[PDB]
C-alpha cells in the first residue's frame, strides 16, 4: 500500500533518434 | 498508406477560448517528466480493495482502480509533488522552447486526432526526499 | 651496432607510409638563390607540416628526418632532410687542446665523422660578459649510435654528462627553425616558411572506442576475452563494427546527436566474426588514412588488448596499419599521431583525480550527461538488448571525438608551433621539459652554450615553503549581514597623503595614459576625499561588507621579469672581478632576500643573493616576449570577437573560417598561458639544466612579502578572510570609496577600483626595480638604465557570500579549503572539501550540496543559523531513527565509499584488498584499483581501524549500520562546516551531539 | 491543490510530436484544404513523412530515458475525500487530474525534399491504342486521376504537381502515364513547328488553340497529341499565367541540347563545332536562341579539351570511390564547373565543394582552371 516510489536515475539521458515506420505508429 | 491529422476540433476550441493563462490549458491538461522509473505495483484491482477506508489511497472511480499517488502544490514558478508517505519532489514550471503537441491515433477508423498543444512542463531534477 | 636493423625498420616504415599515401617527395634541383622573402618564383611545393621523426636512411646509413606534410590541395607527401649530428667538447686547458685532440684521435679510432673549432659563451667564466669567449671542439658523427659509443668511450676517463636527452629531431627542428603546425614550401635548399598561410588545414581525424567481452564481476583480460563491438567516428561521420558471433542481432542504422552542435549519423557494418571485424577496421583505416587516432586511456586498455587479440588471430598490426608499442609500451606510428586524450586530461585540464573519469570530463568540458550502464548488465544485454549497448558504444565514441576536436587538437598543434616537438611528445613530456625545450631554442638562437644537466646529490628535506596559506576567519559572510570593522586611522592618514600621486599613478602607469588628458580629476578626488573623511570620523563601524577577491595578474612570471631573475645571475663565489661596478653604485649587483631551509632539528635562515643587472638577457627576454605575444592574442581575440558580431547573420557565408581563426587565437593564448606558468616550477626540477633552489626561494619570498604588505593594508582598512599563495579574499566596508570612471577626451571612460589602485601604487612604491639595464650600444658595452615593474593586482567581485571551514585542532585552521558564492547564488570555487578528498559517502556529497546554498536564506544571523538548525534537525530525524523512515532499495545503493589505492597491495583499503586478494585471487590486486566499495558496519564490535573497510557489495541492515559513527562522520563534517565556525562567530552549538570543546571558546575573545 | 491519480492501463495511441513555430502557424490556419497528413510509401520499410499543403517534413522518433506522464483533468463521478498525511502546503482540492499516458519518445520533424513514389507507374512512349496495352500487361494498381496519385504519394499537392510536371507526367485515354523522353520531345518539336507555322504568341499560349493546331490534319484514333499531352508539354516547357503559358526559352534550348546528345553523339566524341552546326540545324525555323556548351554542363563530358560526348547521370555509380574512378577514367583532368553538377548527388553536408572532392582525389590548379587528379 506504501510501495510506490521512483528509482532515481543519476543523470538525464536522451536516446538516439530513430526512423519511424508505419508499424511504429500502429 | 496515408492518413490525415484531424485538428479541426482543437482549432475551433482554441479560437473560441481565451489564451492559455496558467500551466494548465482550459481543456485541463498537464505533462510531467521524472528522471527515473516510477516503481508501481504490477496489479491493482486486488490491492485497491485492501486499502483501509480512512486513507483512500487506492480509490475506485467508474469501475477503474485509480491510485492516489501524490499531491501537487504550485507556488508561482516553484512546484512541489508529494508522492506516497515517503517521497517529496521539488521542481519548476518551465516554458517549453518547442510547444509540444499530443495527438491520438484511432486505429479502428484510421483517423488521427490532435488532442492538444502544450506550452509548459513541470520538471523534477533532484533526488526525492521524505515528505517533511 | 643496430644500424642494419634500424635500416630494416626504416624500409618497413617507408613501405607502410607509401601504402598510406606518404611517398618520399624529393623537390627538384634548383641552383638559384635560397631566399626566404620571395616564394612564388622558386620551384617546389607548399605543404602544412604535421609530423616529424628521427630516422636513418640509406644511400652505411645516413642520419636524417622524415617530415610528413599535407598540402593546400588535399594531398599528402613526405620529404626528408639530412643533417650531421654533432656535440661539443670543452677543454679545461686551452693551451693543450692539441694534446687533448691527439687523445681523442686515439679514443675515436673509427667513430668520428668530422671536427671543427668554434666559440660559445660560458656564463660560469670570469669576464665572459666583456666578450671573452670559450673555445670548443665540435665533433660530428654519422648517427646516434656513434654518439652513444663515443660517450661510452669517454666515461672511463671521467671515472678515472652531456647531451643525453637532446632529441635528434629537436636539434634539426631548432637549427632549421622548423615547427609542426607551420606551413613550408619544401625545396632543395631547405624549408621556406609560408607566412601567408596561418589558418590550419583540416586533417582527417579518427576517434575510436571498443567494447569487449569480460567474465562476470572481473575485469577484461586480453589473453582470452574478445571484442564484441568497435565504434568510431571520422570527421563527423559515425561507423560501427559488430562481431555477430557474439552480438546476437544485426544493429540498424541510426542517428546520435546529443546537441545540435554535434551531429552524429552512424552507418553500421555488421561483420560475421572477430577476424572479419578486424579486417574491416584495418581496411577502413587504410581507406581513409587518418593522421590522428584518439582514444581515452587507450595506452593502458584498448591498444595492448587489440595487439594481443591481433597476435592471437595471426595478424600483424604494424604490418597492417603501422602502429606498434614503443619502448615505454606506448602505441605509436610514424604517419599518424596517437592522441590519447587522458594524457591531456591529466596534465592540462586542471581537475582533481576523483574527476578523471570520462563522465566527469564529459560533463565539465562538453557540457552534457551521457548514458551510463552497469557493466554487469552490459554483458547479458549484448545478447538480450543489443540496441541499448550499441547506444552506449557510440555515445563513448561521440564524447571522445568532440572532446578531442574542441579542446586537444587546437591546443597541442598550437603548442607545437612554438615548441620543437611532434604532437606525441608535446602531449606526453612533463611541462618542465617543454619549458626546457623553449629555453634551448632561445639559447641556440642567441649562440648561448647550454649547461649540462644537473646531477648533484639531493638538507634531506629540500621541501621549502612554496606558498603561504592562512585561514584568518571561518564562518559565513554575506552582503546582507552586518560586520564590525576597526579602522586604523593612521592607515586612512597614509591613504589621504598618498592619494594625488596614487591617482596620478592610476592614470599614467595602470592605464598607460596621461593626466594631461583627464577631464574629471578634481571631482573624483573630492568625492573620494569625502568618503575617506567620513570613514575617518566613524572609524569603529558596523555595516554591510563588500566581498572582494584581489589577485595579482600572473604572480611568479611577473616577479621573475621585474627582478630580471634567471639562473646565470647567481654569483656562485664571484662577481664584479673584471666588469665595472659603480654605475648603479651598489657594485652593479642587486641583493634580494630568499629563505634558506636546512633540515638536520630544522632551521630556516634568511639569506640574500645578488642579481647582476648586466647579465645576458635570454631567459627573461623569453618571458617578457612570451607575455607580450599572449597579450597580443588576447587583444586579437577581442578584435575577432567584434568581427564575429559586427557582420551579417548568414552563418554559412564563408565566415566559418573566421570562427576557426577565433578558435585558433584562443588556443595560442591558452597555450602561452600554460607554458608561461611552467617557468616557476622548472627551476626546482631534478636534473634541470637550469637548476636553482635559490631562484625559487627568491621568487617565493618576494611574493610572500608583497602579499603580506597587501595583508597589512587590508587588515588596517578591512578584514582579510583567506590567503593562498597569490590571492587574497577580503571584505571592505560599504562606505569605502570604490569604483569610478574617468572620462577621456574621446568620450571613452576608464575604470577605477580604488583598493586595487592603492595596492598597485604601494607595490610600485616598495618593489620597483629602478636598476633595469639594457645594452644601448653593444659594440662599446654601453648600458642604459630604467625602471621596470609589471606586477599588478586585479579585482574580481563583489560576491554574495563566503563560507570558510575550521580545523578540529586547537588554534589551527585548515589550509586549501573554502567555498565562495557568486551574486546569483551559484558556486564560484570549492577547495579541499570531502568532494575532492579520497573516500567519501555520496550521501555526504548530497548533504554538502544541499547545505551550502541554504546559508544565503534569511535576513539575520539568527535567522540563517535557525535555518541551518532546522536542516540539522531534519538530518537528526533521519539519523536518530536509524534509517527506519527510508525504503530498503534506495539505502543499499547509497552505501558506497570509493578509494583509490595509490600503490599495490603487495590501510583500511589494503585489508579489503587483501580480502579481495583472498576472494578473487591476489592477481586481481596485483595491479592497483579494484572495486573498493564499502560501508562501515556497527558489527563486529571491536574490529580494528584497518578492518573498517569490509567488502560489502558481495552482501536487518538498519541494525548493521553504525549510525553513531556516521553521525560522528557527519559531525566531523558539521564541525568543519557548521558548528565550529558558528562558535567562532559566537553561536552556540546547533548540533548538540558534537560538543564544543573549551579550547574553541578560548581561541576567540571569550 | 490538484490530486494526481493513475489508471491501471494507458492508451498507447497518444504520442508526442514537436511543434516548431512554423508548424504552429500551419496548425492555426483554417484556410488550408488539407491540413496535415502522415504519408509513407509502404508499411514496413519506408520512412514516414508529415505533410502540410505545400511542405514536407520527415519524422524521427527520439527516445528518452525518463518517465513522462501526461495528466488530464477529470471530474470524479462520486465525491471522494482523501486523508491528510504529514503533507505541508496543501490547499483545498478544486480539480482532479489523472495520468492517462506514459510516453517514452518525441517525433521530431526535419524538412526534406518530397519525391513521388513512381513504383507502379508505367512509361508511355506514344504507342497507338494504348488502352489495349494496359491490359496486355497485368497492372493491378489503378490510378484514375492525378489527385489519387498525389494522395498516395509522399508529397504535398504543390510539390506533387511540380514534380509531376517536371518528369513530364500525363494521362492518356483515362490511364495515368509518364511520357518517354523521345516522344515528349518529338511532340514538342511538332508543336513548335505548328506554333511558329501559325504565328502564335509564344508568351500567351492556351490549350485549345495549340491542341487544335497540332491535330488538325491527322486522324483522332492515331493522333496521340491529345489535350492532356498539350497540358503536359505546356506545364513542362512553359510557365502558366485566366492563366496562359509563356515558353521557358533557355530551358527549351537546354532540353533540346540534351535530346541532341542522347540521339546523335552518345557513342563518339565529336568536335564541338560540327555538333553545334547539326544541333542548330535541328530546330524549327526562326526559333530565337543562342548557345554555349556550358548550358549542357552535367549532361556531357570532354575526352579532350575541345570535344564533347554525352553521359547520362543515371548510369553513374552510387559508391563514391567507384564513381570518381569511372569519372577519372573518362577524363584524367576535369574542369571544375563541368564536374560540380556531376557530384552534387553524393553528399548533402553543405560543405565547400573542394572539401567534398578532397576525400579520395586531389585538386591541382593552374592559370584559371583547377583540375582533379586521383593523384
Ligand atoms: S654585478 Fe654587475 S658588475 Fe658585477 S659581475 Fe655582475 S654585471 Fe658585473
Amino acid at each position: 500500500t506504501v510501495k510506490i516510489w521512483v528509482k532515481y536515475n543519476e543523470g538525464f539521458s536522451n536516446a538516439v533518434r530513430k526512423n519511424v515506420t508505419w508499424n511504429n505508429l500502429w | 498508406p496515408s492518413v490525415d491529422i484531424d485538428a479541426s476540433q482543437w482549432q475551433k476550441l482554441t479560437q473560441s477560448r481565451e489564451k492559455q493563462t496558467t500551466v494548465i490549458t482550459p481543456l485541463g491538461m498537464m505533462m510531467l517528466e521524472i528522471q527515473g522509473e516510477l516503481e508501481l505495483p504490477k496489479d491493482f484491482a486486488s490491492l485497491a480493495r485492501r486499502d483501509s477506508p480512512n486513507e483512500g489511497r487506492f480509490s475506485e472511480q467508474d469501475g477503474e482502480t485509480l491510485i492516489r499517488f501524490g499531491s501537487l502544490q504550485i507556488d508561482g514558478e516553484r512546484a512541489t509533488l508529494f508522492v506516497g508517505k515517503k517521497q517529496r519532489l521539488l521542481g519548476k514550471v518551465t516554458k517549453l522552447d518547442v510547444p509540444m503537441g499530443i495527438m491520438h491515433f484511432n486505429s479502428k477508423d484510421n483517423k488521427v486526432e490532435l488532442v492538444d498543444v502544450m506550452k509548459y512542463k513541470v520538471i523534477f531534477k533532484d533526488r526525492p526526499l521524505p515528505i517533511m | 651496432a643496430l644500424s642494419a636493423q634500424q635500416l630494416l625498420n626504416a624500409s618497413k616504415i617507408d613501405d607502410i607510409d607509401s601504402m598510406m599515401g606518404f611517398e618520399r617527395y624529393v623537390p627538384p634541383q634548383y641552383n638559384g638563390r635560397f631566399d626566404a622573402k620571395d616564394i612564388d618564383q622558386i620551384p617546389g611545393r607548399v605543404g602544412w607540416l604535421t609530423n616529424m621523426h628521427a630516422t636513418l636512411v640509406s644511400q652505411q646509413g645516413i642520419s636524417g628526418v622524415d617530415f610528413y606534410f599535407l598540402d593546400e590541395e588535399g594531398g599528402s607527401f613526405k620529404s626528408t632532410v639530412v643533417y650531421d649530428p654533432y656535440f661539443f667538447i670543452a677543454c679545461n686547458d686551452e693551451s693543450r687542446v692539441n694534446d687533448v685532440e691527439e687523445l681523442v684521435k686515439k679514443y675515436l679510432e673509427s667513430c668520428l665523422k668530422s671536427l671543427q673549432i668554434i666559440r660559445k659563451e660560458d656564463l660560469t667564466m670570469d669576464n665572459h660578459l666583456l666578450g671573452l669567449q670559450k673555445t670548443l671542439i665540435k665533433l660530428s658523427f654519422v648517427n646516434s649510435n656513434q654518439l652513444f659509443e663515443a660517450r661510452k668511450l669517454l666515461r672511463p676517463i671521467l671515472q678515472d654528462i652531456r647531451e643525453y636527452d637532446v632529441p635528434y629531431h629537436v636539434r634539426v627542428s631548432i637549427d632549421k627553425d622548423i615547427r609542426v603546425g607551420k606551413w613550408y614550401k619544401v625545396t632543395q635548399q631547405g624549408f621556406i616558411e609560408d607566412t601567408r598561410k596561418i589558418a590550419f588545414a583540416d586533417p582527417v581525424v579518427m576517434a575510436f572506442a571498443i567494447a569487449t567481452t569480460k567474465p562476470p564481476l572481473k575485469f577484461p583480460d586480453s589473453a582470452v576475452d574478445q571484442i564484441m563491438m568497435i565504434s568510431y567516428m571520422i570527421d563527423g561521420e559515425g561507423f560501427l563494427i559488430t562481431n555477430r558471433e557474439i552480438i546476437s542481432e544485426d544493429i540498424e542504422d541510426f542517428e546520435y546527436t546529443p546537441k545540435p552542435e554535434y551531429p552524429g549519423f552512424f552507418t553500421i557494418f555488421n561483420e560475421n566474426d572477430e577476424v572479419a571485424l578486424l579486417q574491416r577496421f584495418f581496411e577502413h583505416i587504410r581507406d581513409v588514412r587518418p593522421t590522428v587516432i584518439s582514444t581515452f586511456n587507450g595506452d593502458f586498455f584498448d591498444w595492448p588488448f587489440i595487439h594481443n587479440r591481433s597476435k592471437i588471430h595471426g595478424l600483424d598490426m604494424f604490418d597492417e596499419i603501422g602502429f606498434a608499442p614503443d619502448a615505454e609500451g606506448e602505441y605509436k606510428s610514424s604517419y599518424c599521431s596517437h592522441m590519447d586524450c587522458f594524457r591531456w586530461v591529466k596534465r592540462d585540464s586542471y581537475l582533481p583525480q576523483g574527476s578523471q573519469g570520462l563522465k566527469a570530463v564529459t560533463q565539465s568540458k562538453l557540457g552534457y550527461n551521457p548514458i551510463e550502464l552497469d557493466p554487469e548488465l552490459m554483458t547479458p544485454y549484448a545478447f538480450e538488448k543489443p540496441q541499448h549497448l550499441s547506444e552506449y558504444s557510440v555515445s563513448d565514441a561521440v564524447a571522445t571525438y568532440y572532446l578531442y576536436m574542441k579542446y586537444v587538437h587546437p591546443f597541442i598543434f598550437s603548442l607545437c608551433t612554438i615548441i620543437p616537438l611532434n604532437p606525441d611528445e608535446t602531449l606526453r613530456k612533463g611541462t618542465g621539459t617543454l619549458c626546457e625545450m623553449l629555453l634551448m631554442v632561445q639559447a641556440y638562437q642567441h649562440n648561448i652554450l647550454l649547461p649540462n644537466k644537473h646531477t648533484d646529490p639531493i638538507l634531506e628535506s629540500e621541501t621549502y615553503v612554496g606558498g603561504h596559506v592562512e585561514s584568518l576567519e571561518a564562518g559565513v559572510f554575506r552582503s546582507d549581514l552586518k560586520n564590525e570593522f576597526k579602522i586604523d586611522p593612521s592607515a586612512i592618514d597614509e591613504l589621504l597623503q598618498e592619494l594625488p600621486e596614487a591617482l596620478k599613478f592610476s592614470v599614467e602607469v595602470e592605464n598607460k595614459s596621461s593626466v594631461d588628458k583627464v577631464t574629471n580629476f578634481e571631482e573624483i578626488k573630492n568625492q573620494i576625499t569625502q568618503k575617506l573623511l567620513e570613514l575617518k570620523e566613524n572609524n569603529i563601524r558596523n555595516e554591510l561588507p563588500l566581498i572582494y577577491h584581489v589577485d595579482v595578474a600572473s604572480m611568479y612570471p611577473n616577479i621573475m621579469t621585474t627582478n630580471r631573475l634567471q639562473p646565470d645571475s647567481i654569483k656562485a663565489e664571484r662577481d664584479c672581478a673584471s666588469c665595472d661596478f659603480n654605475r648603479p653604485g651598489k657594485t652593479c649587483a642587486r641583493k634580494l632576500k630568499w629563505a634558506w631551509r636546512g633540515e638536520f632539528v630544522s632551521e630556516i635562515v634568511e639569506r640574500e643573493a645578488i642579481v647582476c643587472q648586466r647579465e645576458n638577457p635570454f631567459y627573461v627576454d623569453t618571458v617578457k616576449s612570451f607575455r607580450d605575444r599572449r597579450y597580443e592574442f588576447k587583444g586579437l581575440a577581442k578584435t575577432w570577437k567584434g568581427n564575429l558580431s559586427k557582420i551579417d547573420p548568414s552563418d554559412k557565408h564563408a565566415r566559418d573560417e573566421a570562427k576557426k581563426m577565433i578558435v585558433l587565437y584562443d588556443s595560442l593564448q591558452l597555450a602561452h598561458k600554460v607554458i608561461l606558468n611552467s617557468f616557476y616550477g622548472y627551476v626546482m626540477r631534478k636534473g634541470s639544466r637550469w637548476y636553482s633552489m635559490e631562484m625559487a626561494g627568491i621568487t617565493c619570498l618576494t611574493g610572500a612579502t608583497i602579499i603580506q604588505m597587501a595583508r597589512a593594508l587590508v587588515e588596517r582598512v578591512g578584514r582579510p578572510l583567506e590567503l593562498d599563495t597569490d590571492g587574497i579574499w577580503c571584505i571592505l566596508p560599504k562606505s569605502f570609496p570604490e569604483t569610478y570612471f574617468f572620462t577621456l577626451e574621446n568620450g571613452k571612460k576608464l575604470y577605477l577600483s580604488y583598493p586595487c589602485s592603492m595596492l598597485n601604487y604601494r607595490v610600485h612604491q616598495k618593489f620597483t626595480n629602478h636598476q633595469y639595464q639594457e645594452l644601448k650600444d653593444p659594440l662599446n658595452y654601453i648600458y642604459e638604465t630604467h625602471s621596470e615593474n609589471t606586477i599588478f593586482f586585479e579585482v574580481d567581485g563583489p560576491y554574495k557570500a563566503m563560507i570558510l571551514p575550521s580545523s578540529k585542532e586547537e588554534g589551527k585552521g585548515i589550509k586549501k579549503r573554502y567555498a565562495v558564492f557568486n551574486e546569483d547564488g551559484s558556486l564560484a570555487e570549492l577547495k579541499g572539501f570531502e568532494l575532492k578528498r579520497r573516500g567519501e559517502l555520496q550521501l555526504i556529497k548530497n548533504f554538502q550540496s544541499d547545505i551550502f546554498k541554504v546559508f544565503l536564506e534569511g535576513d539575520t544571523l539568527e535567522g540563517c543559523y535557525s535555518a541551518v538548525a532546522s536542516v540539522c534537525n531534519r538530518w537528526l530525524d533521519v539519523l536518530d531513527s536509524h534509517g527506519l523512515m527510508l525504503e530498503d532499495e534506495d539505502l543499499v545503493s547509497l552505501i558506497c565509499e570509493n578509494r583509490s589505492m595509490s600503490k599495490t597491495l603487495k590501510s583500511t583499503s589494503i585489508t579489503t584488498a587483501r580480502r579481495l586478494g583472498d576472494f578473487l585471487g591476489e592477481d586481481m590486486v596485483k595491479d592497483k584499483g579494484l572495486q573498493c566499495k564499502y560501508i562501515i558496519s556497527s558489527k563486529p564490535f571491536n574490529a580494528p581501524v584497518t578492518e573498517r573497510a569490509i567488502p560489502v557489495a558481495i552482501f536487518d541492515i538498519r541494525t548493521i549500520i553504525d549510525w553513531g559513527y556516521y553521525r560522528e562522520r557527519l559531525g566531523s563534517a558539521i564541525q568543519k562546516i557548521i558548528t565550529i565556525p558558528a562558535a567562532l562567530q559566537g553561536v552556540s552549538n546547533p548540533v548538540p551531539r558534537v560538543e564544543h570543546p573549551d579550547w574553541l571558546k578560548r581561541k576567540i575573545a571569550t | 491543490s490538484i490530486n494526481l491519480h493513475s489508471a491501471p492501463e494507458y492508451d498507447p495511441s497518444y504520442k508526442l510530436i514537436q511543434l516548431t513555430p512554423e508548424l504552429l502557424d500551419i496548425i492555426q490556419d483554417p484556410v488550408q484544404n488539407h491540413q496535415l497528413r502522415f504519408k509513407s510509401l509502404d508499411k514496413d520499410k519506408s520512412e514516414v513523412v508529415l505533410c502540410s499543403h505545400d511542405k514536407t517534413w520527415v519524422l524521427k522518433q527520439r527516445k528518452h530515458s525518463n518517465t513522462v506522464l501526461l495528466m488530464r483533468e477529470f471530474v470524479p463521478e462520486q465525491p471522494i475525500t482523501f486523508d491528510e498525511t504529514l503533507l505541508f502546503g496543501l490547499s483545498k482540492p478544486y480539480m482532479d487530474v489523472v495520468g492517462f499516458a506514459k510516453t517514452e519518445s518525441e517525433f521530431e520533424t526535419r524538412e526534406t525534399h518530397g519525391e513521388l513514389n513512381l513504383n507502379s507507374v508505367p512509361i508511355y512512349n506514344g504507342e497507338l491504342d494504348f488502352s489495349d496495352k494496359i491490359m496486355k500487361r497485368s497492372s493491378t494498381k489503378v490510378i484514375g486521376t492525378l489527385e489519387e496519385l498525389l494522395e498516395n504519394s509522399p508529397c504535398s499537392a504543390l510539390e506533387g504537381i511540380s514534380k509531376w510536371h517536371k518528369i513530364g507526367g500525363s494521362v492518356k485515354d483515362g490511364v495515368l502515364c509518364i511520357l518517354s523522353q523521345d516522344f515528349l520531345f518529338k511532340a514538342l518539336h511538332v508543336l513548335l513547328m505548328s506554333a511558329m507555322a501559325e504565328s502564335l504568341d509564344l508568351q500567351h499560349l492556351n490549350v485549345e488553340d495549340t491542341h487544335h493546331a497540332v491535330g488538325k490534319d491527322i486522324e483522332d484514333e492515331f493522333n496521340p497529341y491529345t489535350r492532356e499531352i498539350i497540358e503536359t508539354v505546356l506545364n513542362k516547357f512553359a510557365v502558366q499565367e485566366n492563366n496562359t503559358w509563356r515558353l521557358r526559352i533557355p530551358f527549351i534550348a537546354q532540353w533540346y541540347g540534351i535530346q541532341a546528345l542522347r540521339k546523335y553523339v552518345s557513342g563518339i566524341s565529336m568536335p564541338i563545332d560540327e555538333f553545334l552546326i547539326k544541333w542548330k540545324s535541328l530546330f524549327p525555323p526562326f526559333f530565337p536562341c543562342d548557345i554555349d556548351i556550358d548550358m549542357l554542363r552535367g549532361y556531357h563530358f570532354k575526352p579532350t579539351d575541345k570535344t564533347v560526348q554525352y553521359i547520362a547521370k543515371s548510369t553513374l555509380p552510387m559508391d563514391p570511390k567507384e564513381r570518381f574512378k569511372v569519372l577519372f577514367r573518362l577524363q584524367s583532368q576535369w574542369d571544375l564547373e563541368d564536374i560540380k553538377p556531376l557530384i552534387e548527388e553524393l553528399n548533402s553536408r553543405g560543405m565547400k565543394i573542394d572539401s567534398f572532392i578532397m576525400k579520395y582525389a586531389r585538386r591541382k590548379r593552374l592559370g584559371k582552371k583547377t583540375v582533379v587528379t586521383s593523384r
